[PDB]
């Protein structure tokens, strides 16, 4: 199950 | 008996050739179970493992939504990183990430991972505490302060300790016949004359899963690390892996050499010799 | 800033002349991800070769597997031809049954 990534 | 779920994401800009390509591939150990590629012509059918099929369309929709959001986030991240490094708009750049969790035979969390690299260089990583960050440089310090301000580590920790572990356990159950089956290496030793004076002994391991394996040569019971050529473990295309290790030995001295093989699928470690 | 690909060319199953098999070219350890791989039969490009999905190792270096069905013989020569930014010219690695 994928993870929401955060803006660098 | 231990296992890992890991996503490997690559976002790569390509000025003049559209928006950056985003691809995310998810693995349970050495088994890919999902791919999302922004360049794919028709999603679906982008590949998914069998034991993923039973999860149903709501599961597919949810993951697709996350991948689509991740595509945009990584594109914006690439724009930010270009600025952080004072880079021109002309070059291609690459943002990679790895995230996921490791569990033990009992399914308990061993540790979580969430880390990045820019242009092949480590950029930022969530520490093993799942609370603090290690930034590689003054650019990544900008990301660190943004993530600290938004309490991002807390969100990553919740995913890593919760979602990640719970879904890995589910996948393992549903795919037990494959994911929890270790296939041992099929092994043999070959002999390849180089000259009248010496020959290569090559110890082969074939057909094994998972990829982790130890393959070594000893001479008179002593490790030959420096004199051993060890190729990288390589996929066969049927889920299994292959590897070999080779030593150059003096003619007639072959029986002094032993190949040693350890792997999860073996009831016990192997010792092999050339058998002419 | 760049890493040159390692290249291995090999079969899925033990080679037996006259028996259908799969020819693999595994490229790994490279960066950046741009790469061009051909499988060759007697020097000519094999059509419709498939490949795996771009992934990488924990040191961030990329890997891809290119593959096609083939039936080995005594006479037919197979190889893999790779181009990457780190290479001045395409690198050709021959299929050798013993590797
Ligand atoms: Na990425």
């Amino acid at each position: 199950r994928a993870k929401f990534k955060q803006l660098l | 008996g231990s296992h890992s779920m890991r996503y490997f994401d690559t976002a790569m800009s390509r000025p003049g050739r559209g928006e950056p390509r985003f691809i995310s591939v998810g693995y349970v150990d050495d088994t890919q179970f999902v791919r999302f590629d922004s360049d794919a012509a028709s999603p679906r059918e982008e590949p998914r493992a069998p034991w993923i099929e039973q999860e149903g369309p709501e599961y597919w929709d949810r993951n697709t939504q996350i991948f689509k959001t991740n595509t945009q986030t990584d594109r914006e991240s690439l724009r930010n990183l270009r600025g952080y490094y004072n880079q021109s708009e002309a070059g291609s750049h690459t943002l990679q990430s790895m995230y996921g969790c490791d569990v033990g035979p009992d399914g308990r969390l061993l540790r979580g991972h969430n880390q990045y690299a820019y242009d092949g260089k480590d950029y930022i990583a969530l520490n093993e505490d799942l609370r603090s960050w290690t930034a590689a440089d003054t650019a990544a310090q900008i990301t660190q302060r943004k993530w600290e301000a938004a309490r991002v580590a807390e969100q990553d920790r919740a995913y890593l300790e919760g979602t990640c572990v719970e879904w890995l356990r589910r996948y393992l159950e549903n795919g037990k016949d494959t994911l929890e089956r270790a296939d041992p290496p099929k092994t043999h030793v070959t002999h390849h004359p180089i000259s009248d004076h010496e020959a290569t002994l090559r110890c082969w391991a074939l057909g094994f899963y998972p990829a982790e394996i130890t393959l070594t040569w000893q001479r008179d019971g002593e490790d030959q690390t420096q004199d051993t050529e060890l190729v990288e473990t390589r996929p066969a295309g049927d889920r299994t892996f292959q590897k070999w290790a080779a030593v150059v030995v003096p003619s007639g001295e072959e029986q002094r050499y032993t190949c040693h093989v350890q792997h999860e699928g073996l009831p016990k470690p192997l010792t092999l010799r050339w058998e002419p | 800033i760049q890493r040159t690909p390692k290249i291995q060319v090999y079969s899925r199953h033990p080679a037996e002349n006259g028996k259908s098999n799969f020819l693999n070219c595994y490229v790994s350890g490279f960066h950046p991800s741009d790469i061009e791989v051909d499988l060759l039969k007697n020097g000519e490009r094999i059509e419709k070769v498939e490949h795996s999905d771009l992934s990488f190792s924990k040191d961030w270096s990329f890997y891809l597997l290119y593959y096609t069905e083939f039936t080995p013989t005594e006479k037919d020569e197979y190889a893999c031809r790779v181009n990457h930014v780190t290479l001045s010219q395409p690198k050709i690695v021959k299929w050798d049954r013993d590797m």
